[PDB]
């Protein structure tokens, strides 16, 4: 129903082996369109989705200027914190950042954000009212004092409210046949006889999107919530996803167990048993 | 310096089946820091045409990557994923069961 | 070891964010190369071939679009030799500060902007922002003064710059900064004109 | 569109 | 810093050589002292105690036997305090011009001094002297217009002040001066009376 555009920056330092390794990726829902690597022989912005690749040079270049410029900053941001907390000169670190914007099916901003973490540990974050910060510790307070005096919220806000959205509209529009579509999972069940008189049946649901999906097992029509074994959703490696649930069962009585799939690509939830050859 | 170990899943993009081409993936999630060695194996050892998606993280700040590589499996051939991280005592290898 | 070259920046020492500046290194000595080096947060050294022409051996170092890292203290040297570099004595110190990264401070003159000669005048910069130090510059004056801030005091953070017996008028501007990053300054305070009667 | 980088952390 | 006091000269701004003028500084504020300052080459400051009464605080500054030095731009301030003086904001600018130091120019009204209503009138000052600018005053208590001198034009250095559709008559007087010393004016041109029918 509603979509969002999320950016993920990672600034990793390496005291000896060189300089800060900066990486950034951008998604529109479960789809990734941009990638930028500070190490590439040619550090530049790159497309990862059709829609956003349709754009032209000025764009890709204006975007690259931002990435190049970002890193250049995180570089200092790292060297900064390393001091805030007064740490080793040769003691590696990381500064992650997440920011983006959530919208209604009509467009319009629901919630925007922007938050950093130091060494996988919540650092500072732009508050929901898009006008204040929440420093995790004394160190991050320094940041705030500075950022408050620099009006970062005033600006960051404007993007979240202003362009963060507009862009998402634009992306949503051009990639409507992808992002605003569905692509239901191609389902099926595999029969693997485990131990004398027992068999394992997996219900596969692959190549679907978004990754949000639900798989359930029912015996005679009763939820097996308790004995339904299922792996966390993984990427097919081509933009779509996978997942499967399984339950142990008494041979023969297989046909009593039915699988249940609920995805957005499915108008109606799917029910399916194993189909024993012939 | 808070740390977290990498969940690991080995699998193929498309339903595996001998003689056909496919991708061998290795999704490593929830780890931290980022620095990580993730090797794909073919019958005991390293393959070269391996790639990995662009580094990205989750809401809990954990990272995650997807390693892969085209490949045509056999009833004979075995594939596995080797993973190394600071959080681990030694490389944790994980075999490939096309049924999972 | 040769005589130290001369180092100057155009338009000047304080570089506005984004904006660019040029530090030129020159001497009557025919140095084949000039090395510009800044120390501090992120030390660095820039190489450059000398330009011999117009009675001067120079080299104009372009300090890219100003920002965080670029600010600091620079010094250059020249060398007759190539590859190894037979560095000369260090040019005088040049503190390249980056400005305009924070709220403008307010600059005032107690007893007032206008005063009779001899009388004592003192400027003061206050701000709701928590700058730890303030800087006071007088139009075309080489060095800038710098006093520490006065903590949370009913709305602000001050710093009073005693100027003693007023003799010559002048336009002044303040800047605020933070301890950890001393080459990162705020926006200039509206210029204040001090007049002596 | 990526946010415009501002000041250092 | 108090509100600025009011400054006016009697009889007026333009003072004839030798003749004297008085600049008065006053305000509702009970300033104990008034400081009058002239700026320029011969800058100066005159002190004076305030005259309190009738709710006002005045001080009449007598600009002695007018001449070269005395002419220029004046501004005064008041202060309630002594010793350190707590100068107020500067009064508005008062350009005290000295006149009668150059040949009288000629003032004329083309088509003529007398004209029918609506008709366009324009005055003009010509002179053998090569003043660079001319000043046109109406009844000397109305204003001071100022045009630049027009190049050689059939024997003289002129300056024409268009007056547009004539509606009200009036006596006008012209004045000439030189770029470098804008506060130095010639002798008044014989008054010219413009009459509208």
């Amino acid at each position: 129903g509603s979509h969002s555009m999320r950016y993920f920056y990672t600034a990793v330092s390496r005291p000896g082996r060189g300089e800060p390794h900066f990486i950034a990726v951008g998604y529109v829902d479960d789809t990734q369109f941009v990638r930028f690597d500070s190490d590439a022989a040619s550090p530049r912005g790159e497309p990862r989705a059709p829609w956003v690749e349709q754009e032209g040079p000025e764009y890709w270049d204006r975007e690259t200027q931002k990435y190049k410029r970002q890193a250049q900053t995180d570089r200092v941001s790292l060297r900064n914190l390393r001091g805030y907390y007064n740490q080793s000169e040769a003691g590696s670190h990381i500064i992650q950042r997440m920011y983006g914007c959530d919208v209604g099916p009509d467009g319009r901003l629901l919630r925007g954000y922007d938050q950093y973490a130091y060494d996988g540990k919540d650092y500072i974050a732009l508050n929901e009212d898009l006008r204040s910060w929440t420093a995790a510790d004394t160190a991050a307070q320094i940041t705030q004092r500075k950022w408050e005096a620099a009006r970062e919220a005033e600006q960051l806000r404007a993007y979240l409210e202003g362009l963060c959205v507009e862009w998402l509209r634009r992306y949503l529009k051009n990639g409507k046949e992808t992002l605003q579509r569905a692509e239901h999972p191609k389902t099926h069940v595999t029969h693997h006889p485990v131990s004398d008189h027992e068999a394992t049946l997996r219900c596969w649901a692959l190549g679907f999107y978004p990754a949000e999906i639900t798989l359930t097992w029912q015996w005679d029509g009763e939820d097996q919530t308790q004995d339904t074994e299922l792996v966390e959703t993984r990427p097919a490696g081509d933009g779509t996803f996978q997942k499967w649930a399984a339950v142990v069962v008494p041979s023969g009585e297989e046909q009593r167990y039915t699988c249940h799939v609920q995805h957005e690509g499915l108008p109606e939830p799917l029910t399916l048993r194993w189909e024993p050859s012939s | 310096m808070i740390q977290r170990t990498p969940k690991i899943q080995v699998y193929s993009r498309h339903p595996a089946e001998n003689g056909k081409s496919n991708f061998l993936n290795c999704y490593v999630s929830g780890f931290h820091p980022s620095d990580i060695e993730v090797d794909l194996l073919k019958n005991g050892e390293r393959i070269e045409k391996v790639e990995h998606s662009d580094l990205s993280f989750s809401k809990d700040w954990s990272f995650y990557l997807l390693y892969y590589t085209e490949f045509t499996p056999t009833e004979k051939d075995e594939y596995a994923c080797r993973v190394n991280h600071v959080t681990l005592s030694q490389p944790k290898i994980v075999k490939w069961d096309r049924d999972m | 070891v040769h005589r130290k070259p001369s180092l100057l920046a155009h338009p000047g020492r304080l570089v506005k964010s984004e904006e660019t500046v040029i530090l030129q290194c020159w001497s009557d000595v025919r140095f084949e190369h000039f090395l510009l080096h800044r120390e501090g947060k992120f030390k660095d050294t820039l190489h450059l071939i000398g330009e011999h022409h117009d009675g001067v051996s120079k080299a104009n170092f372009s300090i890219g679009p100003m920002m965080q890292d670029l600010a600091g203290t620079y010094r250059c040297y020249g060398s007759v030799t190539h590859s190894p570099y037979q560095l000369s004595a260090p040019s005088d110190p040049l503190d390249i500060v980056i400005t305009g990264l924070y709220e403008k401070p307010s600059l005032s003159a107690q007893p007032g902007p206008t005063v009779l000669a001899g009388e004592s005048v003192t400027l003061s910069c206050s701000s709701r922002s928590s700058y730890d130090m303030y800087h006071l510059s007088r139009e075309g004056e080489a060095h800038e003064c710098r006093f520490s801030a006065g903590p949370k005091v009913n709305g602000t953070f001050q710093a009073d710059f005693p100027l003693g017996p007023a003799t010559h008028g002048g336009t002044y501007r303040c800047f605020g900064s933070f301890r950890d990053s001393p080459y990162e300054w705020s926006n200039s305070s509206d210029p204040l004109l001090v007049s002596v009667i | 569109g990526a946010v415009d980088p501002l000041l250092a952390l």
